[PDB]
């Protein structure tokens, strides 16, 4: 749309500028602190016994 | 040259164990047609397995049978069995092709109801002709002098033998694949790798018969004929060919195929 | 959805009859045929069933080469044959839909029933007979089995019924737990093993009727005693 | 505008300067001080067959036991994963399925491709068989994607260069989502399913509002058209699979990449990529015949998931994360564990 | 072993395993082509001589073969994202108009098309029924303009005959793949035979493909 599409992305790209980052210390952070906390329940990380394994012989 | 018999017994294990093995590792082999391939390698297996041994023993041994009648019995009988199947198998073959040039919509691409029920039964026609034509050497049919020596030597056997068991079947194959070379011609005439195709029916046709025709020969106008000068290492020279043939079956039937060649250069990787 | 039963009356004990159920409104050629009989001033019985397709039939053990049950996929038809009769044959024969996939909710559907009349098992039992409850209360229904109904799998193949005087019999809950579609968020049902508790919060008027509890973790499938529930 | 196409450049090198003032370190950096997860060895416990065409698309159910598969044969087939039993075969009108999608409740399966209609499928119907709810028409391209918010709604992904938010009672596009260049590939809706993202063929993956209906964030960094893109299961980062052989981890909140999952031995595309329960495992689906499982905080490839004969076009994770099944194109839906 | 429910499961799997291997089996006899022409490349003609949004399905019955037409039309986006749907189509039949070889280049982008087509990844083993169509008005603007406005270095005389067999040519090349072959036919406007040369196209694939798996191409 020329300049009416041209006037779509840049007030998109304001918007989209507008807006509060974290750190990637504190992001990394939180994705570690994640997968630490609820790594105990996760059945593919470590091998489940097959006691309370669903899929078996 | 009873060692070259034992070179052999280590070649056919070699190159049909590895054929058999590469169908059932790959799915994309596990077509209809390939099975008459997979037939062939048992065939051939059996051949190196059950009977060579014991022509391997009668050559070391210089030809004497040491062992029972009914050894010698069972031993003729399952050779038959064997050969027999081995070239009516290439007959199957033959008539496999020429079913998928002639009728290629009922074919489809090697799989279907239709191409199943017919490999299968053609197989299975194969496998009991085999035996049909091996009956009688184990009903005591073969007659023989002094049972020190161990060979097939009845005329009126072994005339009909070789007429039903490798004549016939070599004359349908040849026929066959003649129409086979007639009908693509013809087709690519109608149409205004033909080369491959022509190179493939030439030289397994061309392996069929200058390794089966020259023993079937020597044992027809032995078995027949006022005096002829069949000598003993002849006979041997004969056989050999006859299990050279074998030997070399899986190689022309699957190497030369693309889908088996990267296969067997997969196999053979590790 | 609704399937019409025909055939019944008088029948002499000597004679022969052919109960045929129409069903429309669903696709009867995918849902496995069960038939259930009730005699009067009697709880239900299994009779015979039919599988889709008929690859499977099974027969309760009284009736065992005497009927012969069939379908008839094209024109949406189950019948019945009844070779021999006998004067305790005599009931109210329903045909029950009944479809088998996992999350499926077999004996959903019951038809009217046609009154016919002539002139080892998982021992379901409740003990209970008559139980007489004012509308408002909760209600406590126990019922009991001679052999656990607790598979491997993990579920128990338990099978709450109600019905309502001068009417077919409804699914209330299936594998003891599940609640049937349709039915109010009142019902509960409950237990362990063999003990079991149907379990309803608020008493109402068309909650009035008797209540059966069948296992199906084996043919032949045996209905309970039939609670009754009433002012 | 060359102007505003200057003031675009501007905003994305301030952009590129925040990010990098707030990168102190990065995701590789910080993680290197944790233990890394031992290699897994995953077996395929059940294979799944009935199938006679290239799968395309499976999703799992809610109840981690249910899931269903669509193929070019035209078939929508649910199977029961635990007994590997088939609990239903529903022949679909289009046979050019490229995408299907199991509804929370486990009530509706949904499917679409080049016909252009998202059909939306009842199984608990009181007929007893499964029969077309809804056809939902006005995408003008291939539909890639959909993805069920709940039994009223359905979000879909087309390859006209939109995304759309449909309510399935009604049967039109409730909101329209436009700002991709490229025909969008994929779809994943966010824990909370109050924000989706999108990976298209402009080698983007753009951020979107369901409630208010447009764009929040737009993300770049693949030299190649994206095919596939799953959320970080706590809700605020998500990764992408391209062709260019490299997965990619992007974070909402720090609006940048944070990670790349690349190997010298991979050159072939990526079809799909899911997570693990905690995410901590990054599993993608490769054309090379076999999916790679990547450790998360580590990009060091932890095992491989080998066996399927073709293409490994699909691959889920189940909600309890009990087990991976991955769907390829010659005609087998496999569950490793 | 299994409960009552579950051996009545898994007989229903079992019956709709039976109904997919027979619907399976009733599909695969089923011939595929793939139409993919290039606007007014004769698309509508074709179809209709053989016989709102997405692709057309055009399936006809012809000689104990049931051929299905797969007219992609309304997807106006990229191809590579939806060309790998048709891995076992048994023949590609591509429509190009000879009378656009001048007006627009028409027949530039065609042949930009047909080598981006005959030279994809997945279009290996796919042999190609090239039609050549408005062969009829192509008879009179060769002898108006003078072929060599499209393509140079012509080197020939502009007559019917020799200008078709060089265009035939061009379409021939871009096909690096010896497994691969064009089956070119040139129709105009109406011919009731274009079916049989079909026909006669795909029974000649077929048996190339049968004798490809046998193992003598
Ligand atoms: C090679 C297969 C090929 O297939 C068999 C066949 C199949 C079908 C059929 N109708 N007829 C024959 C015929 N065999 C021939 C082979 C078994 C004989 C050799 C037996 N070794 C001896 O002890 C021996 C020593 C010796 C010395 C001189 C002369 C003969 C001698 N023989």
């Amino acid at each position: 749309a020329s300049i009416a599409q041209a006037r779509k992305l840049v007030e998109q790209l304001k918007m989209e500028a507008n807006i509060d980052r974290i750190k990637v210390s504190k992001a990394a952070a939180d994705l570690m602190a994640y997968c630490e906390a609820h790594a105990k329940e996760d059945p593919l990380l470590t091998p489940v016994p097959a006691s309370e394994n669903p899929f078996r012989e | 040259y009873a060692l070259s018999y034992c070179a052999l017994i280590l070649a056919i294990v070699f190159g049909n164990g590895l054929v058999c093995m590469a169908v059932l590792k790959e799915r994309a082999l596990q077509t209809t047609t390939n099975y008459l391939v997979v037939s062939l390698a048992v065939a051939d297996l059996l051949v190196a397995t059950l009977v060579m041994p014991w022509v391997v023993y009668l050559e070391v041994t210089g030809g004497v049978w040491n062992f029972s009648r009914i050894c010698c019995d069972v031993f003729v009988t399952l050779d038959v069995m064997m050969c027999t199947a081995s070239i009516w198998n290439l007959c199957a073959i033959s008539i496999d092709r020429y079913t998928a040039v002639v009728m290629p919509v009922h074919y489809q691409h090697g799989t279907g109801q239709s191409s199943c029920r017919r490999v299968a039964l053609m197989i299975t026609a194969v496998w009991v002709l085999a035996f049909a034509v091996s009956c009688p050497l184990l009903f005591g049919f073969n007659t023989t002098g002094d049972p020190t020596v161990c060979s097939i030597s009845n005329p009126d056997f072994v005339i009909y033998s070789s007429v039903v068991s490798f004549y016939l079947p070599f004359g349908v194959t040849v026929l066959v694949y003649a129409r086979i070379y007639v009908v693509l011609k013809q087709r690519r005439r109608k149409r205004i790798r033909e080369k491959k195709a022509t190179q493939m029916v030439a030289i397994v046709l061309g392996a069929f018969i200058v390794c089966w025709l020259p023993f079937f020969l020597t044992h027809v106008l032995n078995t027949h004929c006022q005096t002829c000068h069949v000598s003993p290492e002849l006979y041997s020279a004969t056989t050999w060919l006859g299990y050279v043939n074998s030997a070399l079956n899986p190689v022309i039937y699957t190497t030369f195929n693309i889908e088996f060649r990267k296969a067997f250069l997969k196999i053979l990787s590790c | 959805v609704q399937l019409v039963e025909s055939g019944g009356g008088l029948v002499q004990p000597g004679g022969s009859r052919k109960l045929s159920c129409s069903a429309s409104g669903f696709a009867f050629s995918s849902f496995g045929m069960h038939w259930v009989r009730q005699a009067p001033e009697k709880g239900l019985e299994w009779v015979a069933y039919i599988s889709s397709g008929s690859g499977t039939i099974y027969y309760a053990d009284t009736v065992k080469g005497r009927f012969t049950i069939s379908r008839d996929d094209p024109k949406n038809t189950l019948f019945l044959q009844m070779t021999s009769l006998r004067s305790e044959d005599t009931a109210m024969y329903y045909c029950v839909r009944s479809i088998y996939y996992y999350g499926s909710s077999p004996f959903d559907f019951w038809g009217q029933g046609t009154t016919l009349t002539v002139s080892s098992d998982i021992v379901m039992t409740q003990a209970t007979s008559s139980v007489p409850v004012t509308p408002g209360e909760s209600v406590s229904i126990s019922c009991r089995s001679s052999k656990s109904l607790l598979h491997s799998n993990g579920n128990t193949y338990l099978y709450w019924f109600l019905q309502r005087p001068g009417q077919s019999p409804q699914l209330l809950i299936y594998r003891m737990s599940n609640l049937a579609s349709g039915v109010p968020d009142r019902f509960s049902g409950s237990g362990s093993g063999t003990a079991f508790t149907l379990t309803i919060s608020r008493l109402e008027a068309e909650d009035v009727g008797v209540y059966y509890c069948m296992q199906h973790l084996e043919y032949p499938l045996t209905f309970g005693a039939g609670t009754k529930l009433e002012l | 505008l060359d102007q505003l196409r200057q003031e675009a450049e501007q905003l994305k090198n301030q952009i590129r300067d925040a990010r990098k003032a707030c990168a102190d370190a990065t995701l590789s950096q910080i993680t290197n001080n944790i233990d890394p997860v031992g290699r897994i060895q995953m077996r395929t416990r059940r294979t799944l067959r009935g199938h006679l065409a290239k799968i395309y698309a499976m999703h799992w159910g809610t109840d981690s036991r249910l899931l269903v598969s669509a193929s070019q044969d035209g078939k929508l087939i649910i199977w029961d994963s635990y007994t590997t039993n088939k609990v239903h075969a529903i022949p679909l009108r289009s046979s050019w399925v490229m995408t299907c999608a199991y509804a929370p409740s486990g009530n509706y399966v949904a499917c679409g491709g080049l016909d252009n209609i998202c059909s939306i499928y009842n199984l608990k119907t009181r007929e007893g068989n499964v029969r077309v709810s809804r056809e939902l028409a006005g995408h003008t391209g291939y539909l890639s994607c959909c993805r069920f918010l709940d039994d009223n709604q359905i979000v879909t992904s087309s390859g006209d260069t939109t995304c759309a938010l449909w309510d399935i009672e009604t049967g039109q596009q409730t909101t329209t989502f436009t700002g991709h260049t490229g025909d969008v590939m994929s779809l994943s809706l966010a824990p909370d399913t109050r924000l989706f993202v999108s990976g298209a063929c402009d080698a983007s993956a753009k951020l979107w509002d369901v409630r208010e209906g447009m764009c929040r964030q737009t993300f770049t960094g693949h030299e190649s058209d994206i095919n596939a893109i799953c959320f970080f299961p706590n809700g605020n980062a998500f990764a992408t699979g391209s062709d260019d052989a490299t997965c990619r981890l992007f974070d909402l909140r720090a609006d940048q990449e944070l990670m790349t999952y690349s190997h010298d031995n991979i050159i072939c595309g990526i079809t799909s990529v899911s997570f693990s329960k905690s995410g901590r495992l990054l599993l993608a689906g490769y054309d090379d015949f076999n999916c790679n499982v990547w450790d998360a905080l580590k990009a060091d490839r932890a095992g491989v998931l080998a066996g399927h004969d073709n293409r490994v076009s699909c691959l889920g994770v189940t909600d309890d994360g009990m087990a991976v099944a991955t769907g390829s194109w010659d005609s087998f839906l496999k569950i490793w564990n | 072993t299994l409960s009552a429910e579950e051996r009545a499961a898994l007989e229903r799997s079992k019956a709709i395993e039976k109904n997919l291997k027979e619907d399976g089996i009733s599909a695969a006899k089923d011939v595929k082509l793939l139409l993919l022409g290039a606007g007014e490349s004769g698309k509508n003609t074709i179809v209709k001589q053989m016989k709102t949004t997405g692709i057309v399905e055009t399936h006809f019955t012809f000689k104990n073969l049931h051929f299905r037409l797969f007219d992609v039309g309304a997807q106006r986006s990229e191809r590579k994202k939806w060309i790998h749907c048709f891995e076992d189509v048994t023949a590609i039949i591509f429509c190009v108009a000879l009378s656009g070889y001048d007006q627009v280049n028409r027949m530039h982008a065609s042949l930009k098309l047909f080598d981006s087509i005959c030279n994809n990844k997945f279009f290996i083993d796919t042999s190609i029924i090239l039609f050549l169509n408005k062969k009829d008005l192509f008879g009179e603007k060769i002898k108006k303009s003078p072929l060599t406005i499209c393509f140079p270095e012509y080197t020939g005389p502009n007559t019917y005959e020799d200008a078709a067999a060089y265009i035939q040519a061009q379409f021939e090349s871009k096909n690096r793949s010896p497994n691969k072959e064009i089956y070119c036919h040139m129709t105009c406007s109406t011919d009731t035979n274009n079916i049989q040369v079909v026909f006669d196209a795909v029974t000649d694939i077929i048996i190339a493909n049968n004798l490809r798996g046998c193992g003598l191409y």
